[PDB]
């Protein structure tokens, strides 16, 4: 074929900013500006297609944000456990996701552990019921 | 999702449910509906513990060669004596024969431990 | 989950026909937006069963339980996956099921990968074993696993002294049980048809999908 | 299924079932889950 | 007492601005479009 047709934007909200992030699945990171005709494309589309902030994933190639090593909840899906932010001057990141707070518990032959107080606490649910 | 809602409003509002996480998070008390557009809210007030201690349990007590399980509870000890406690909220009482059961002796059960039993009856049978 | 390409599919390469196609409208950017939401359900649905526990806890380093075994269950930190036995013959058994086709149609990676997964099952594993029920309500509780036992005998209306007596003959019938399993899970016919039936399914649609391509409609 | 599959995590799992044929067949004592490829596995212990 | 503030606390949330309903728009707004979308195609000549 001649040219691989879409490609997927990050954006954190035209409200906040107008930088972005885009990704090309299926493909790999050293010939993203070939089948991309990246030379017969208008400049500020060749920004992308090359640069200092490339990033490989098994999804595809990332170019726009940087790789962050430390972990937070997902924001915005990039896929393969990694997820992407808007985040601080300002900037994109991308980063994996944190499964979770950290805990281990002790098990012991003899030991048992009971509480002396307790809380009451109320939550919520929203559910549908009918449509127009 | 209407069938749920359904559901939900039965076992929830109209009654006390056993259900794991059916009906809320924690331990359920009850519920309350209110009405939004196209839909429903319900309100769960549930229980949740808090504030545990650690101690030191025993499966049964051996006494005279009898061996007490408990009735309703788990022993426990502060380190110097041994009590008998509800399980979901801590209130230490003195072990006696209408808080235990009796059954064997004391060679099969695995743990066990060494302690009396108070018997109600005796000390009001002074003579 | 899958996606799809209106011009690549439906016009190949034809600037003509891909001008002509504007006529019809908004039909395939109805069908993306279909598929869309398809591959976005995919992962809630994954995510609601797994991700039930916040606090992410680890097994115990004493693997002493009474007389209990839980070593076909808990991962292996050997293998270099935590995977456990069980799972590995579960992901040595579906699995005989991307592709060379792409007409405009890929097949999107999953969120969550299977080490995730892997720890969340661990997770709930340890929880139970070690606090009972109280880990899914509140704070864990830690308590002696005999003793755990001996409480849901108590729920099934069996009073409690049967388990401390007999404790040795239940933890040896548990284990012969836990090992038959893999055995059972080995035998030939697939007990797996449900999960092997998904793969199935899609590959085919998506077959026929690429073949109604060499066909004239009457033309 | 996948909704099956939740409910069954909450009642059989992290708690014990009184439901009848819910959670295996006999009495429920406890159950464990197990990954799979596009599903789950559980693993129900009984009394018979 | 704890009954009370947790009432209070609850309305409090509920008012927080961001989108805790969503489940109930979304009934709506997929209407809306559902009805636009149909509207517009008649504008299509589907070769004429
Ligand atoms: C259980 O927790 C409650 C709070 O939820 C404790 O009540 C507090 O007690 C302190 C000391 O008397 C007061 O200053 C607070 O105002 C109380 N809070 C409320 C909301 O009334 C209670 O003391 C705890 N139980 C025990 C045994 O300490
Ligand atoms: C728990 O069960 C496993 C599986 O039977 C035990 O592992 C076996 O250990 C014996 C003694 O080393 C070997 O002869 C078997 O070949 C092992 N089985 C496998 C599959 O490797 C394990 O020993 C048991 N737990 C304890 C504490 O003994
Ligand atoms: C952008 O969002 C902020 C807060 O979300 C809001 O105050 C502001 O009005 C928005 N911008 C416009 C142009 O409405
Ligand atoms: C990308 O291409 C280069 C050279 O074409 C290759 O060395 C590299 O392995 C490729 N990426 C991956 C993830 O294999
Ligand atoms: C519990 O007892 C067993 C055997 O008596 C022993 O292997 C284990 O280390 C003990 N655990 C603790 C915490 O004392
Ligand atoms: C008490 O329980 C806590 C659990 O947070 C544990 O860290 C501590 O070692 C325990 N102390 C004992 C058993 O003396
Ligand atoms: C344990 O409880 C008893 C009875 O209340 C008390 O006399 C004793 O001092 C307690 N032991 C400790 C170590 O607190
Ligand atoms: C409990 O008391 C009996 C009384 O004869 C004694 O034989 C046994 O050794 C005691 N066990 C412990 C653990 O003190």
């Amino acid at each position: 074929p001649c040219s691989f047709g879409g490609v997927s934007v990050i954006t954190p909200g035209t409200n906040t900013s107008n930088q972005v992030a885009v990704l090309y699945q299926g493909v790999n990171c050293t010939e993203v500006p070939v089948a991309i005709h990246a030379d017969q494309l208008t400049p500020t589309w060749r920004v992308y297609s090359t640069g200092s902030n490339v990033f490989q994933t098994r999804a595809g190639c990332l170019i726009g944000a940087e790789y962050v090593n430390n972990s937070y909840e997902c924001d915005i899906p990039i896929g393969a456990g990694i997820c992407a932010s808007y985040q601080t001057s300002q900037s994109i990141i991308a980063y994996t996701m944190s499964l979770g707070a950290e805990n281990s518990v002790a098990y012991s032959n003899n030991s048992i552990a009971i509480p002396t107080n307790f809380t009451i606490s109320v939550t919520t649910e929203i559910l549908p019921v009918s449509m127009t | 999702s209407a069938n749920l809602a359904a559901t939900k409003m039965s076992e929830c509002v109209l009654g006390q449910s056993k259900r794991v996480d059916f009906c809320g998070k924690g331990y359920h008390l009850m519920s309350f509906p209110q009405s939004a557009p196209h839909g429903v809210v319900f309100l769960h007030v549930t229980y949740v513990p808090a504030q545990e201690k650690n101690f030191t349990t025993a499966p049964a007590i051996c006494h005279d060669g009898k061996a007490h399980f408990p009735r309703e509870g788990v022993f426990v000890s502060n380190g110097t004596h041994w009590f008998v406690t509800q399980r979901n909220f801590y209130e230490p009482q003195i072990i006696t024969t209408d808080n235990t059961f009796v059954s064997g002796n004391c060679d099969v059960v695995i743990g066990i431990v060494n302690n009396t039993v108070y018997d109600p009856l005796q000390p009001e049978l002074d003579s | 989950k899958t996606s799809v390409d209106c011009t690549m599919y439906i016009c190949g390469d034809s600037t003509e026909c891909s001008n002509l196609l504007l006529q019809y409208g908004s039909f395939c950017t109805q069908l993306k937006r279909a598929l869309t939401g398809i591959a976005v359900e995919q992962d809630k649905n994954t995510q609601e069963v797994f991700a039930q526990v916040k606090q992410i806890y680890k097994t115990p380093p004493i693997k002493y339980f009474g007389g209990f075994n839980f070593s076909q269950i808990l991962p292996d930190p050997s293998k270099p996956s935590k995977r456990s036995p069980i799972e590995d013959l579960l992901f040595n058994k579906v699995t005989l099921a991307c592709a060379q086709k792409f007409k405009g149609l890929t097949v999107l990676p999953p969120l969550l990968t299977d080490e995730m997964i892997a720890q969340y099952t661990s997770a709930l594993l340890a929880g139970t074993i070690t606090s009972g029920w109280t880990f899914g309500a509140g704070p864990a509780l830690q308590i002696p696993f005999p003793m755990q036992m001996a409480y849901r005998f108590n729920g099934i209306g069996v009073t409690q002294n049967v388990l401390y007596e007999n404790q040795k003959l239940i933890a040896n019938q548990f284990n012969s049980a836990i090992g038959k399993i893999q055995d059972s899970l080995s035998s030939t016919p697939s007990a797996l048809g449900k999960l092997q039936d998904v793969v199935n399914h899609n590959a085919q649609a998506l077959n026929t999908l690429v073949k109604q391509l060499s066909s004239k409609f009457g033309a």
